[PDB]
RNA sequence: GUAUGAAGAAGGCCUUCGGGUUGUAAAGUACUUUCAGCGGGGAGGAAGGGAGUAAAGUUAAUACCUUUGCUCAUUGACGUUACCCGCAGAAGAAGCACCGGCUAACUCCGUGCCAGCAGCCGCGGUAAUACGGAGGGUGCAAGCGUUAAUCGGAAUUACUGGGCGUAAAGCGCACGCAGGCGGUUUGUUAAGUCAGAUGUGAAAUCCCCGGGCUCAACCUGGGAACUGCAUCUGAUACUGGC
RNA sequence: UAGCUAGUAGGUGGGGUAACGGCUCACCUAGGCGACGAUCCCUAGCUGGUCUGAGAGGAUGACCAGCCACACUGGAACUG
């Protein structure tokens, strides 16, 4: 039956990102736009906004590169059958620095640089390159 | 601080004592899987305000009688 | 694949095992032998090949292949034998050796001399 | 600067309608020095006459690749169909390695610092277009500079 | 007894010691409780070729520990 | 073991000098007049990858005459410190005393100078040494030995050596016998016409 | 042992015979003796203890015992030690397997589907340089080959790093116990989690960096790790419990 | 190798012992165990390690250290 609410979100990114979508739309949540803001600043979106507040959206913005999407790929890891924690230097590089982990930590949702810098870890959201 | 353990009776059949299920419930070091792994203790009461089914909470202390040394402390769930 | 079947039961791979077993983990062992002779080669090789019988103390019963040119051997005569495959012979995966009891001394040769042990000129 | 190199030189010995072939098979390598590789192959009777149908191609043949500092910075994978190929970063004074494909198509590329690895076919012009896959694959601290904020 | 002690290190003609406290019960070369340091009877070029944490030695004395005359005289190599 | 093999047969077959019987002479060198290829050139094979990687591997431990098992031990010494296997496996063969002796001049070749090792005629640190493949220390003195100073051959190499470009990392006196060893060797005066690209290919595996 | 020593000797092997190769090897000469053999001299492992001397030793200053030192008689299985000297004199000191492809070294003769080799290739029915030998050569060498066991090649047991339409295999179908997974928001406890810190993680051994007899073997200082486990004090997103 | 045990499961009391405890005798209640493999068999001392691989891993734990069991078979008690 329907499964995972990230899943759906995370396909309609990575295949409208294929079919050259403007910008997608699923149902929002506090994690949803957390991501978001780190996505944003990162530069893996062009832009995110809410739409409505009783039974909420949110709209993301893509982000092309040469033709193609600006992400080379966004892989879940950390999934419902497994989790995944990474302490302050056990913590993976991803892409030799090329890429980023995200990290939802006690302290806020940041990546792998930003925890390495604070001398943190947590629970793993997702790796991007 | 000493080692508690939260459980559940598995059999009342004797009077002075039950029997109670403790879990693992943590992934396999080489496969990430989570394993719920089940270990039976044979634990000390002599108050029976509990019975079969019912979730309780245990305490690691001396020996009292042959392989047993853990004994109640309280029912979690009071569902009677 | 099922990991929550893993966790009680991997995955597993055949195993090597030994084309020489009767042997027992030893570099060579004794045999008294029930038979010398010959046999005909597998392929058409057309040379003639020389073999003996042995029965082991362990219960094995197995052919052995005579190398070195020149023999001395018949039943009862006591032998050595070894590993090694021959492959024009039929389920012959052992040689016969003669650098102890009652073997005769190999054919001489002037190079490879280690072969079956050419033994040096002495007065 | 010359870069250009041969992989490998396979005899056709088979025979046929036509008769017995005498020929030979030839795999060339070039780019442009500046940031492009790219590949040639060519059957011929003479093994000069090979390499030139090869060469030709190769001369013609291009992908541009991101090749920071002339140097491989981060872990890649590059495949074709039964050849795959894995390329890592080596340490100091440490380098290539590997089958003598992937050590003429790194040499068009201007770089040496690669521990490489071949899985499944090692066939030859398999591989080989299996490397340039990679190279496809390979990624700069350039261009991620321009693909942050924003 | 828990005696300081040299342990025989360094092999055949050029030995090596390990300066240790012991327990002087069973094997010679049995389990040791701690290391104190080393000394070597050899020239090695150095002015720390033998090391001794003096200070140590008194807290182990400061156990009622036994004293070795072998180490009274290593205790004098390092002039005291 | 000893390999007993030619001389300048080798020298010539890898088309590369070896220091051997050709050291000292350019008239009347005994070199088989330069052999002139005859019939023999357009009869020579192409070689094998695998045999271009021995050819090299030979060469490169023939020139210093120095057993294999060491020679692969400087191979596992040149791959830690930063030094590189195709740099400083080369400075670990130059650094012995057998051909320390050779670069102060003592011996016309590598063999007349690991003779005055073996034979007990040199000393280091004032101390009689017998070991071939002694690593000599930076700033230390090597000498012959006071029973080996009066050798006409040495003062006769050495009438030699006064015409020879020194390494930069050694010094040595003419009169006394005797030279400070500056520096390990370095790849500033360090230089060999060797494949230095395809030595890197060997021991692996 | 090191050097020098010729259209290139005597002896061999290839060779219509041009030359090649053994070979600067030998003979000749120069030149230096390590190791060895024998004779000579001969360390270190023999310190620790003991005797005298000295100490307001501590005690009750010369019982034991302790003391930075000084001075002496002493202790050797190894042993004909190590090390050095002396004496000639290069003198006494070298094999094993392989050389047509993968596989570096090259030919020539013998064997003739017989014998004899092999991992694959297959060889050999009288040009197998694939079996035996010789000359030259390759490699390794007080070893070299052969056999046994078990590993590295091996991404062919699978996380690192696969397969199930046709090339191994999705169960004939549905149901379903036992087991696993499961949308959102505000709290709560703080197990899991993350942080900080301490203990535990023996020596040897390894790795990384050094030191010791002339080197290495051998011996040994440093740095690192032992992913975790045990416990303490914080963080509080998410899961678990509520 | 699919059924295992019933001195076995829980409990109480005497007796002994350095502490604890079925260690042991007697009795009361009626269980306990197995699916995460009890019962049965084969192989094997275990560990620091040894050897090997880039590593996950693989083989192997002589000699040397840290523990164990044993010394013709079996039972037993005493001495320190």
């Amino acid at each position: 039956s329907m499964q995972d609410p990230i899943a759906d979100m995370l396909t309609r990114i990575r295949n409208g990102q294929a079919a050259n979508k403007a910008a997608v739309t699923m149902p929002s949540s506090k994690l949803k736009v957390a991501i978001a803001n780190v996505l944003k600043e990162e530069g893996f979106i062009e832009d995110f906004k809410v739409e409505g507040d009783t039974k909420p959206e949110l709209e993301l913005t893509l982000k092309y590169f040469q033709g193609k999407a600006v992400v080379e790929s966004i892989q879940r890891v950390s999934r419902p059958g497994l989790r995944i924690y990474k302490r302050k230097d056990e913590l993976p590089k991803v892409m030799a620095g090329l890429g980023i982990a995200v990290v939802s930590t006690s302290k806020g949702v940041m990546t792998d640089r930003a925890a390495r810098q604070a001398g943190l870890g947590g629970e793993i959201i997702c790796y991007v390159a | 601080k000493i080692r508690t353990l939260q459980g559940r009776v598995v059999s009342d059949k004797m009077e002075k004592s039950i029997v109670v299920a403790i879990e693992r419930f943590v992934k396999h070091p080489i496969y990430g899987k989570f394993i719920k792994r089940t270990t039976k203790l044979h634990v000390h009461d002599e108050n029976n305000e509990c019975g079969i089914g019912d979730v309780v909470e245990i305490r690691e202390c001396r020996p009292l009688s042959k392989t047993k040394s853990w004994t109640l402390v309280r029912v979690v769930e009071k569902a009677v | 694949a099922t990991v929550n079947q893993l966790v009680r039961k991997p995955r597993a791979r055949k195993v090597a095992k030994s084309n020489v077993p009767a042997l027992e983990a030893c570099p060579q062992k004794r045999g008294v032998c029930t038979r010398v002779y010959t046999t005909t080669p597998k392929k058409p090789n057309s040379a003639l090949r020389k073999v003996c019988r042995v029965r082991l103390t362990n219960g094995f019963e197995v052919t052995s292949y005579i190398g070195g040119e020149g023999h001395n051997l018949q039943e009862h005569s006591v032998i050595l034998i070894r590993g090694g495959r021959v492959k024009d012979l039929p389920g012959v995966r052992y040689h016969t050796v003669r650098g102890a009891l009652d073997c005769s001394g190999v054919k001489d040769r002037k190079q490879a001399r280690s072969k079956y042990g050419v033994k040096r000129p002495k007065a | 600067e010359l870069q250009e190199k041969l992989i490998a030189v396979n005899r056709v010995s088979k025979t046929v309608k036509g008769g017995r072939i005498f020929s030979f098979t030839a795999l060339t390598v070039v780019g442009d020095g500046n940031g492009r590789v790219g590949f040639g192959y060519g059957k011929a009777r003479e093994v000069p006459a090979a390499i030139q149908k090869a060469m030709e191609k190769a001369r013609r043949n291009m992908i541009n690749v991101a090749l920071n500092n002339g140097t491989l910075q981060h872990p890649v994978k590059g495949v074709h169909t039964g050849s795959r190929v894995f390329m890592q970063p080596a340490s100091e004074g440490t380098g290539i390695i590997a089958g003598g494909a992937m050590r003429a198509v790194l040499e068009v590329a201007g770089v040496h610092n690669v521990l490489a690895k071949a899985y499944g076919s090692t066939n030859p012009i398999n591989v080989v277009r299996a490397t340039i896959d990679g190279l496809e694959n390979m990624n700069s601290p350039e261009m991620v500079a321009a693909k942050r904020g924003k | 007894m828990v005696t300081i002690r040299l342990a025989r290190h360094g092999a055949k003609k050029r030995p090596f010691y390990q300066v240790v406290v012991a327990d002087s019960r069973n094997a010679r070369n049995g389990r040791f409780i701690e290391r104190v340091g080393f000394f070597n009877p050899i020239a090695s070029e150095k002015e720390e070729g033998t090391r001794l944490d003096l200070d140590r030695i008194a807290h182990w004395v400061g156990q009622g520990a036994t004293i070795s005359d072998r180490v009274a005289a290593l205790i004098k190599e390092v002039n005291k | 073991a000893r390999y007993l093999g030619p001389k300048l047969k080798l020298s010539r077959r890898e088309g590369t000098d070896l220091f051997l019987k050709s050291g000292v002479r350019a008239i009347d060198t005994k070199c088989k007049i330069e052999q002139a290829p005859g019939q023999h050139g357009a009869r020579k094979p192409r070689l094998s990858d695998y045999g271009v990687q021995l050819r090299e591997k030979q060469k490169v431990r023939r020139i210093y005459g120095v057993l294999e098992r060491q020679f692969r031990n400087y191979y596992k010494e040149a791959a830690r410190l930063k030094g590189n296997t195709g740099e400083n496996l080369l400075a670990l063969l130059e650094g012995r005393l057998d051909n320390v002796v050779y670069r102060m001049g003592f011996g016309a070749t590598r063999a007349e100078a690991r003779q005055l090792v073996s034979h007990k005629a040199i000393m280091v640190n004032g101390r009689v040494v017998n070991i071939a493949s002694y690593q000599v220390s930076p700033n230390d003195v090597v000498s012959i030995r006071e029973k080996a100073k009066k050798q006409s051959r040495v003062k006769a190499a050495l009438e030699l050596a006064e015409q020879r470009e020194k390494p930069t990392w050694l010094e040595v006196d003419a009169g006394k016998m005797e030279g400070t060893f500056k520096r390990k060797p370095e790849r500033s005066d360090l230089s060999a016409d060797i494949n230095e690209h395809l030595i890197v290919e060997l021991y692996s595996k």
